[PDB]
């Protein structure tokens, strides 16, 4: 009986042009 | 930045410096003592306590005797802050972590401690 | 490679040794063997215990063991977090490569 809050872990990413 | 707090600048505590000065010192003044034993270095140090008794204050003696050490002979003391080394992505923790060991590992030797 | 452990070094676990031995050394000791009374070789084998008990002991001890014990043989040792990447990709790629590699010495008749 307990609330939570989120942290995010970000993923790579890259394009070209 | 060298620290410039040496063990004479440590007052009340004559037996914890002593515990953690051989722990240090020791298995690299007499190698070959420790090797006729066969007794190992050892490779782990916890200091704890109530705050604001001294901690940090022997970690920056320690910093300086090996300061004083090498230039008898500057990087082979490393300091990390505690969730400095914490990343965002998910596996770029882990690489630091494995990178720092790597190169921690890198410089040691038999008679210069890391 | 972790070369210089053995049974010997271990000492006052003596069961789970034969337990160990039975698991992974008697199905490639005896292949025909089991064959013969249809018993399957167990796959999976899971160390368990409070800490600095001996798990990783037992588990490069085994590992030399089945070296010496045959009359070649590859031991791998992967961590967990050492497959994760910090890219959407080789989080899976690394695995599969990691078990197909395992599955290309198996053919060339080395146990993995
Ligand atoms: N003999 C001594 N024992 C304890 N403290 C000392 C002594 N000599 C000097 N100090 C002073 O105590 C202060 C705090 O020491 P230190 O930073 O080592 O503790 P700390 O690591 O901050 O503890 P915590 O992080 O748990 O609060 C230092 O600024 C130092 O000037
Ligand atoms: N008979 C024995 N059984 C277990 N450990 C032993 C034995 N004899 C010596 N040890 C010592 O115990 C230490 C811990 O062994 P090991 O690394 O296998 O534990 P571990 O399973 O990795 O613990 P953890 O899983 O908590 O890391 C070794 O450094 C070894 O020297
Ligand atoms: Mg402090
Ligand atoms: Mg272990």
């Amino acid at each position: 009986g307990s609330m939570a809050q989120e942290q995010t872990k970000r993923g790579g990413g890259g394009g070209d042009d | 930045e060298v620290p410039d707090v040496s063990y004479a600048d440590i007052g009340g505590l004559s037996r914890q410096i002593e515990q953690i000065r051989d722990a240090v010192e020791l298995p690299f003044l007499h190698k070959e003592l420790y090797r006729e034993y066969s007794l190992r270095p050892p490779k782990g140090v916890l200091l704890y306590g109530p705050p604001g008794c001294g901690k940090t204050l022997i970690a920056k003696a320690v910093a300086n005797s090996l300061a004083k050490k090498m230039a008898e002979v500057k990087s082979y003391f490393l300091n990390i802050k505690g969730p400095e080394l914490l990343n965002k992505f998910v596996g770029e923790t882990e690489r630091h972590i494995r990178l720092i060991f790597q190169r921690a590992r890198e410089k040691a030797s038999e008679g210069t401690p890391v």
